[PDB]
């Protein structure tokens, strides 16, 4: 028998091992394939009570390429090196989020 | 010097009321002129009517759990004199 | 005449000196004599407030001897030296707590 | 014209400049003159929300002259350098402290 170790989670796919570059890319290319706006959000402190995290320019309305994605991520990363970073994708449809993961966490 | 046993039904009492079971059987049967001495030794509660009482508000068990407080007996105190100290006093000695 | 000094207490056997190992192993004998069943319960803080502390693996339904639950007890003193430890037995019939005593102390 | 520097203060006889052991010495004396009961209290924080102090031993039923407090003050002071300590007045016939003064201070 084993006791489960206290660790600190962060909603969805935060029980899987961390997302290499290439697994990102992939989850980026699902929210385009099916017709969704992404975006990147940012924040100081991850708590349960809070909903609302610091929108980075604006939603990216005009996206071909997940490449494109990837590369508002690393600009928000090298500016903001002690924030959380999460992606986002918005559903004009339905009028909900249908996909949201962290990508980065304070280093250090 | 004799023991007497009595039956009474059950439908003659009201349903969840001690009131009225005193009232009944201890009521004037004591004061009779045909009897120096009376004295009730014991009573046998029936389960159907046990059950339309409330009981204890919480009892042994939910007690501890709400204390924290399971293995040993509880220790208490009361606070001496009965009658004299100001209620800043009577806190000291409370604290 | 003295005046008392200012003491932090921990429920059931507290005022007792500091619990040799071969008392825990008589303590833990009663509770198998009687029939109930032990297991180990560690926190990282005690407060009065709190009244749920984190279970080391399973309640041990199946105890022969009072050195298997010592075991148990070094295994997670081990693991954790800076949390505290304490020892429960719970009844069946009764569905109540019987005796539960603290064996670990956050070591400085 | 000058404004007032901000400073913390400790109820009666606070303003004044820092009672000398004569100045003690001669408002004991006045405690004893009336007749009501001398006791010392102490206590880790000064806060106007908290109104109970712990007591030191007991009060001083039997107190002939004003040295026998100083005395108590002294042995409180020793032991406790770094908590505040307070010197009361009990009324037994009105049933109310009558005077209540601050003797020590946290030393650094």
């Amino acid at each position: 028998m084993q006791t489960l170790p206290k660790e600190r989670r962060y909603e969805t796919l935060s029980y899987l091992p961390p997302l290499t570059d290439v697994q990102i890319e992939k989850q980026v290319q699902y929210i385009l394939s099916q017709g969704y706006i992404p975006a990147v959000e940012f924040n100081e402190v991850s708590e349960p009570t809070e909903l609302y995290w610091t929108l980075w320019k604006l939603p990216l309305f005009g996206a071909k390429t997940s490449r494109e994605v990837l590369a508002e991520v690393q600009s928000c990363r090298s500016q903001y090196p002690g924030h959380y970073i999460r992606v986002v994708g918005f559903d004009n449809i339905k009028q909900c989020q249908i996909l949201s993961f962290i990508v980065h966490k304070p280093s250090r | 010097q004799f023991i007497a046993y009595i039956a009474y039904p059950l439908d003659l009492f009201e349903e969840g009321s001690i009131t009225n079971v005193l009232t009944s059987i201890v009521g004037n049967v004591f004061g009779f002129k045909a009897l120096r001495a009376l004295r009730l030794e014991d009573i046998r509660f029936p389960v159907a009517y046990i059950k339309t009482f409330q009981g204890p508000p919480h009892g042994i068990q939910v007690e501890r759990d709400k204390l924290n407080k399971y293995g040993r007996p509880l220790l208490g105190c009361t606070i001496k004199p009965k009658l004299g100290l100001s209620a800043k006093n009577y806190g000291r000695a409370v604290y």
